[PDB]
Formats: structure tokens, sequence, C-alpha cells
């Protein structure tokens, strides 16, 4: 449960944990898709293909190391997994693919193989995806003509046009120091890590800064992708959330938690403790729904995502969940905040506090690139706890009461109602 | 008439008959509704509405 870091001349960033088994290592830069354009969207996720090439994978392998990459909004990242004896093998990796072979990975041979493959990845993800490709397409319309609105993956045609040229352009862009951070996880020292980091100098693109930009807005607004030959249909709903580093952060999450998620087949999921599932579960309204409170830098989004094959009824379904969230506003109860709490606290425990130390890099990396440092779990619940009924009622009052929404859905959305019906239920009539 | 010419006879029973009527009209009116419901309204262009309907 230490979180340290320190600044050399590059800010190093490491969470040790005694038993662990395996140690992480790797660069996470503060730029991601929200920082690409419409015409050249997709670069991030290409870098993170080439770097997880067959030829630059298999160097890693001969001397036993693993790769792994995550293309976010925000961030970008770079993972090398490794034993905690090889935790300076993964170093030199590291620095021989982003400075040695940052012109031999680029090869018109591995390009060409890589950009075939992404393209098979975006269409097939396209082609059958449609829970994500909603959500996706969310935030597309959520944050229209704003960096939040890129899809990480890029689109068809933005990648099928780009060159090892665009490549190159962003990473001299970006791929800055002072555009990044070193993380290290799983069980060494930060004074072990630095030591083999400030040992080896040479700053490489020193001093400059990457391109600026306009902040991000949210719009209400809606896009329709009607398909009435998926057997389902697929939406998801959401208002303006909280970004990170937001006094309500907490109190966004735990609202969301209120709510949660369900899966009308697992039996246990039929008997949570959530009013809605009495009014969705007499005609089945759903297959399964999620609630969540997604954070960015600039903003954020809170609503829920949901897939139903009772194509004649999601009126019903859009109507009850939020009937629902109005209650936040007005009459939401203590035993809800409570239950809300518990499970908020077992579900952000998981995520900390997993047995992979990949995933404790990324979680890592994105916080202390935002605000300099990483709140401690332990910290978190003291929030959390906090958190009372006049905190999620000013909140909801603020955030979802009679407020603009956006909407996103694919498959049999006939029974969808048009927008302006959807946006008259975020309130209720009164005298 | 209720007689030889329009008279009493004739202007009651119209009075009584212009009561009547309007409640039959409503009754028809409802017929006429029915009617509209099962295949909703045409529109302009007059093609099928189908495609693309708001409540
Ligand atoms: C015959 C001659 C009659 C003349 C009388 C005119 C009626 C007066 C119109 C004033 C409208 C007052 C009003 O605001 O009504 C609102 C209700 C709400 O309808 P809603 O669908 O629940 O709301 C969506 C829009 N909100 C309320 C969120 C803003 O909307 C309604 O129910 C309005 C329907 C009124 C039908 C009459
Ligand atoms: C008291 C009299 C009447 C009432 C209350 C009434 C009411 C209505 C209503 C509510 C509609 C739907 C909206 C509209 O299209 O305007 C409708 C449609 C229609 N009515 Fe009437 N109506 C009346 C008399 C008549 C008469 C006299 C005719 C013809 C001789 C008629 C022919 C139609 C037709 C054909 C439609 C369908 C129009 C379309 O969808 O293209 N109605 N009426």
């Amino acid at each position: 449960a230490e979180v340290t870091q320190l600044s050399n001349g590059i800010v190093v960033a490491t969470e040790h944990n005694p038993s662990a088994h395996t140690a992480s290592v790797g660069v996470v830069f503060g730029s991601g898709a929200a920082n690409e354009n419409p015409y050249n969207n997709g670069v991030s996720n290409l870098w993170k293909n080439i770097f997880l090439s067959k030829e630059n994978s298999a160097v890693a392998a001969k001397e036993g190391l693993a790769l792994s990459s995550n293309i976010s909004r925000d961030f970008q990242s770079y993972i090398v997994s490794s034993l905690p004896g090889s935790t300076d093998k993964s170093l030199d990796f590291l620095n021989q693919s982003f400075i040695q072979q940052k012109a031999n990975l680029l090869s018109s041979s591995n390009f060409e193989a890589t950009k075939k493959s992404v393209l098979k990845q975006v269409q097939d993800f396209e082609d059958n995806d449609h829970p994500n490709r909603v959500l996706e397409h969310l935030h597309s319309t959520a944050f229209q003509n704003t960096p939040l609105s890129l899809p990480t993956r890029g689109t068809l045609e933005s990648l099928e046009n780009l060159v090892v040229a665009d490549l190159e352009s962003f990473a001299n862009n970006h791929f800055l120091n002072s555009n990044a951070v070193v993380v290290g996880t799983g069980n060494i020292k930060h004074e072990d890590l630095v030591n083999s980091i400030e040992s080896k100098n040479l700053s490489l693109q020193t001093g400059t800064k990457p391109v600026l930009k306009k902040k991000a807005a949210f719009l209400g607004s809606e896009v329709r992708l009607r398909d009435d030959t998926l057997p389902k249909a697929w939406i998801s709903l959401a208002v303006e959330g909280e970004p990170v580093n937001s006094p309500n952060y907490f109190v966004a999450k735990l609202a969301a938690q209120i709510f949660g998620s369900y899966n009308a087949f697992e039996p246990a999921s039929r008997l949570q403790g959530i009013k809605l599932l009495d009014n969705i579960q007499e005609y089945q309204l759903c297959d399964n729904f999620n609630h969540f409170s997604l954070s960015y830098k600039d903003s954020g989004l809170w609503g829920f995502s949901t897939a139903t094959r009772n194509v004649t009824m999601i009126d019903d379904l859009i109507h009850f969940t939020l009937k629902q969230w109005n209650r936040l506003t007005i009459s939401v109860t203590d035993t809800e905040v409570e239950r809300a709490k518990s499970l908020l606290k077992l579900q952000l425990g998981q995520l900390y506090e997993s047995g992979n130390p990949v995933n404790d890099a990324n979680l890592l990396g994105a916080e202390v690139l935002i605000k300099g440092s990483k709140l401690s779990l332990g910290e978190a619940f003291k929030k959390i706890d906090a958190i009372t009924v006049k905190d999620v009622k000013a909140w909801a009052g603020k955030r979802l009461w009679d407020q603009d929404i956006a909407i996103a859905g694919t498959g049999q959305i006939e029974g969808l109602l048009d927008y302006m019906r959807i946006r008259s239920d975020m309130s209720m009539m009164r005298w | 008439w209720g007689g030889f010419s329009v008279s009493n006879p004739t202007i009651q029973r119209f009075f009584a008959l212009h009561y009547l009527v309007p409640f039959i009209i409503a009754a028809m009116v409802i017929m006429h509704l029915m009617a509209l419901h099962i295949h909703g309204s045409s529109n302009p262009l007059g093609i099928t509405g189908n495609l693309d309907r708001i409540p």
C-alpha cells in the first residue's frame, strides 16, 4: 500500500508489493486518442500494434519478457512484464525500442503487415462487438467535435490512409519526456528502479512540449444505428458525468452503484437490493444492464448501458430506469446509500488490488499523469464512507435532474422512442 | 309535421331530435376513430409511414 514517486530528469512512479511473483515495468504517456485528429485517428492504436508485432515481441520472448500495451483516451501505455530478477532487462528492451528501434519497427514490411491486422481488427469490432461499439458511439455523439469524441481504436477510413510518417509525427510530438511517466509495479523497490534509470543518462528531446487544443464539452444528442437484422437492441444513455479530480468523483461512482449491473440469467443477480429490479423483471424488460461513472481529464459520462430482446417494450425499460434515477434527487434512502458504499468498496478494492501487476501499472500511471500522485485505497474508503444522502441529492439535482442526455443504440431500436420523450423523463411533475 | 302544416308539433319534435342527433354523431365519430386506428393516418407523400413514426 505504498505510493512512492520521485523526479530526477524523468518522473518515476512505483508501487511495490512483497509477494507478487512477477514485476511489470513500462512508460505511460500523457496523451491518447483525445490528442489525435479526425484524420490521423487510430495512430496510437497503430503504435500499440507494432510494439506488439511478431518481430519486437519475439525479441522479448527470447529474453523471457512479456509485452502489453493499452490505448485510452487521456493516456497511452507500453508495458513489459518480467520475473523479479530480470527487472533490469525490461529497461534494456524499453530503451532499445523507444530510441534504438524507433526506426527499425517502422519498416515497410512490418508496417504493412501490422496495418492489415488492425484493419481486420477494427472491422471485426464494428461488425460484432455491439455493446462496446454502442458505448464508443456514445462518446462520439456526446462529445462531438471535441477531443473525447475520437474512438480509441480509430476509424477504418482514417486508418487505411495512415502512413509511417504519421506515426513519426505523432511520436515526435507526444512521446516526449515532459509528457511521460515511467511506472513500475510488482515487487521491485522504488530505489531499485530509479537507480537503473538515473544510471543511463541522455535526455533525448527534452524541454519539448506537446501541442495544445480546445476543451472538451458535452452536447445533448443521439446517434441511432438501427439494424433490424440483429437479434437484440443495445443502448447506452448518459448525462455529463464527473472528470477525474472532481469533488464529486466518488459521489458519482456511488450513485452508479445504487443501480449497479444486472444479468437476467444469473439467479443471484435477480435478488439484488435494487428497486429497479421489481419493475423490469415482471415482463423481463432486458437481458442485462450496467451503470457506470466514466471519468476523464476534462469531463465524464454518468449513465447506463443495456441489452434486450424485448423489442416491443423498450420504452418501459427506459421509463422505469429514468424514474429510478429521478429518485436520487428527491427520495433516495439511507439504506440504498449504505448498500452502495459497501459494494463500491468491494469493487474498488477488486480493481486496485488484483493479482496482476499490468493492471496496477495502468491504474497507477493514469492517476499520476493527471494529479501528480495516487490516492491510496484506504484514503478512498474514507471519502466513500463520508458520503451522505444529502450529498447524493445535491449531486443528482445538478447532474441528473432536467439535464440533457446523450443516446446511442444499435439493433432493433424501432421501439426506442424519440429524444424528447426520453429527455422529458429526466424529471417529474410537481405542485 | 304531426299535422296539416309546420306547426307546434313540428317545432317541439325538431327540438327533441336536435338534442338527440349530436350524441349519435358522437358515436359515429368513435367508429370513425376506430377505423382510423387500425391503419393509422396517411401522409402528404401518399406512401407508407411505417419507416419513420413519432409519438
Ligand atoms: C365530426 C366529424 C369528424 C371528426 C371529429 C373527424 C375526425 C378525424 C380525425 C381525428 C382524423 C385524424 C386527423 C386528420 O387526418 O385530420 C380523421 C381522419 C380522416 N377523416 Fe375524419 N372526422 C370527421 C368527419 C369526416 C368526414 C365528413 C370525412 C369524409 C367525408 C372524413 C374523412 C376522414 C379521412 C378519410 C381521414 C383519414 C385522413 C388521412 O389520414 O389521410 N372525416 N378524422
